[PDB]
């Protein structure tokens, strides 16, 4: 994501996402409170229950700070930027935890887009879902 | 490790559908593209490249296979895990020296190639009890690391 | 954890000289400021603002001295490492659900302020002794985790 | 580093070293081979035993390209370019072991400069490694 090819793997990967950003975003977010208990700590005021209304629309909002990074690949500092000090600064939410959501994001995409999730697709996603979590723990730097 | 009936039970009746050789080598070739320093172990499997010829390597699929195998004994083996691999331990911090987090990598890019598989049936409720069986073996085979 | 006959003899004479409070709370406090997202377990000692006012505090200290003097036990129990902290594994990931990864952490801040208070006495070959001692304290407190 | 306070106190930390940099290098070379013994791997060829020939050696270049980068922390891609290239792409070593050689470069200068090893210098330094590291790893992107 600070290449070509994956500024062409992302761009061209979420376009194929292109609606259901929220969906999954929502999805992953189980993924990952089933998956690793230890995360569910961060939102205590949540309905963790599936289908919740809460995680529902938590997460549209993550859905959608993605698809603002992946239009704004050539300054994700600048866009992600309040994001950042809510995470970082406020929040204070641990740097391991993004790689667990990063995880359960792309085991979502795997689910729903199994033709469209490449290999070639798989590694740009990486890095970009890894340069996101990089832009938002900033603030410990 | 400490699974549930419920659970075992759930683990165990996906894996019948699992295919190790085709598992195996996409999971393996997934770590050497996502991963590109996973190579340097494995310079003895040849062009190693790009994406396209790494997924078509009989040395990358070959042991792709072996590896899957070798989840398939801890997946029936829930309780002696430390055990099952006492002897693939040794092997990979002894006469390989590889890190013990290489083993959490793979192992949820392994995850992730089911979660391809199977879809929707790859449930949040199955992949939670994945998260642990992965947990489990990455994990008894940095036993002796430290 | 599986030190040497040398090893062991190194490292338990080198622990009659840690002063259990002054590196308690140092190591407690260096981690809250390199580490700030692990202030948030600590919310309840006050202000953790700024470094000076960090290591001015009592309820940092008197806690730094709890974990460094657990740390004793451990030393003095390289056997029985695992159990010596069941007590404890559960308290973090049960009741505090602390990651992991903070373990190996807090145990890196601790190495570097041995160093810091035992200079050139903390030699290459020490410090590995350290390390391997560090882990296992690190791990088997966190083996009710997976 | 990544920010005033942060590049600040970062320079004047680095000057009370001057000379020792290279020394330093060494000697946290030495303390990585020796507590995290699967690092020797990536040095068949060198005569890891104490007080080595190649090791000061080398140790000294670790400690010229660390002084090449203080001197350009505004941008790190830059000036440690060329060393992206041989780390990650030639050699492809691990990124976990820059933190393990992170770990022990600070055991280093804290064990050599006790009184100017305070916590803010620490947490500084801890930025300005983080991020060396993180350039260096970067052809994985
Ligand atoms: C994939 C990277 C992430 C992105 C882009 C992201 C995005 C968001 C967004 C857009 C908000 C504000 C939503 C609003 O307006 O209410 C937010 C808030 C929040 N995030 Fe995330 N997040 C990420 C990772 C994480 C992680 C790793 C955790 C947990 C370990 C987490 C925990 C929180 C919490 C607790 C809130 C506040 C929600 C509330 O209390 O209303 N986020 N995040
Ligand atoms: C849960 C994860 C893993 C399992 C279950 C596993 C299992 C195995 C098995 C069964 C073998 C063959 C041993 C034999 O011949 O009896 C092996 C070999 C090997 N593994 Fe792994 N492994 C894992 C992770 C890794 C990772 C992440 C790396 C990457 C650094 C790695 C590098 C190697 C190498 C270099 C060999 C020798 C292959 C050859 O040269 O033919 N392994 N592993
Ligand atoms: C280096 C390994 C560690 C050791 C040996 C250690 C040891 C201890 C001990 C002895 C206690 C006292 C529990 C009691 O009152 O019975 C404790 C409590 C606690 N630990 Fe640690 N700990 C370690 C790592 C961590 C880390 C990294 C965190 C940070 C997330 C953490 C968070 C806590 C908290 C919040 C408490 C409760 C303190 C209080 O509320 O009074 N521990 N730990
Ligand atoms: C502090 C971060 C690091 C810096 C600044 C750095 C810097 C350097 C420099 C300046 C060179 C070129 C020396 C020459 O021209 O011969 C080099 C080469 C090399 N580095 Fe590092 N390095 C770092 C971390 C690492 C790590 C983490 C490893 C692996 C554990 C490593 C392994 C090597 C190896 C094997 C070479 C080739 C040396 C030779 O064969 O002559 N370096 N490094």
């Amino acid at each position: 994501v600070l290449s070509a090819a994956d500024k062409t793997n992302v761009k061209a990967a979420w376009s194929k996402v292109g609606g259901h950003a929220g969906e999954y975003g929502a999805e992953a977010l189980e993924r990952m409170f089933l998956g690793f208990p230890t995360t569910k700590t961060y939102f205590p005021h949540f309905d963790l229950s599936h289908g919740s209304a809460q995680v529902k629309a938590h997460g549209k909002k993550v859905g959608d700070a993605l698809t603002l990074a992946v239009g704004h690949l050539d300054d994700l500092p600048g866009a992600l930027s309040d994001l950042s000090n809510l995470h970082a600064h406020k929040l204070r939410v641990d740097p391991v935890n993004f790689k667990l959501l990063s995880h359960c994001l792309l085991s979502t995409l795997a689910v729903h887009l199994p033709n469209d999730f490449t290999p070639a697709v798989h590694a740009s996603l990486d890095k970009f879902l890894s340069s996101v979590s990089t832009v938002l723990t900033s603030k410990y730097r | 490790v400490q699974l549930s009936g419920e659970e075992k039970a759930a683990v165990l009746a996906l894996w019948d559908k699992v295919n190790e050789e085709e598992v195996g080598g996409e999971a393996l070739g997934r770590l050497l593209v996502v991963y590109p320093w996973t190579q340097r172990f494995f310079d003895s499997f040849g062009d190693l490249s790009n994406p396209g010829a790494v997924m078509g390597n009989p040395k990358v699929k070959a042991h792709g296979k072996k590896v899957l195998h070798s989840f398939g004994e801890g997946v029936h083996h829930l309780d002696n895990l430390k055990g099952t691999f006492a002897a693939l331990s040794e092997l990979h911090c002894d006469k390989l020296h590889v890190d013990p987090e290489n083993f959490r990598l793979l192992g949820n890019v392994l995850v992730v190639v089911l979660a391809r598989h199977f879809g929707k049936d790859f449930t949040p409720e199955l992949q939670a009890s994945y998260q642990k069986v992965v947990a489990g073996v990455a994990n008894a085979l940095a036993h002796k690391y430290h």
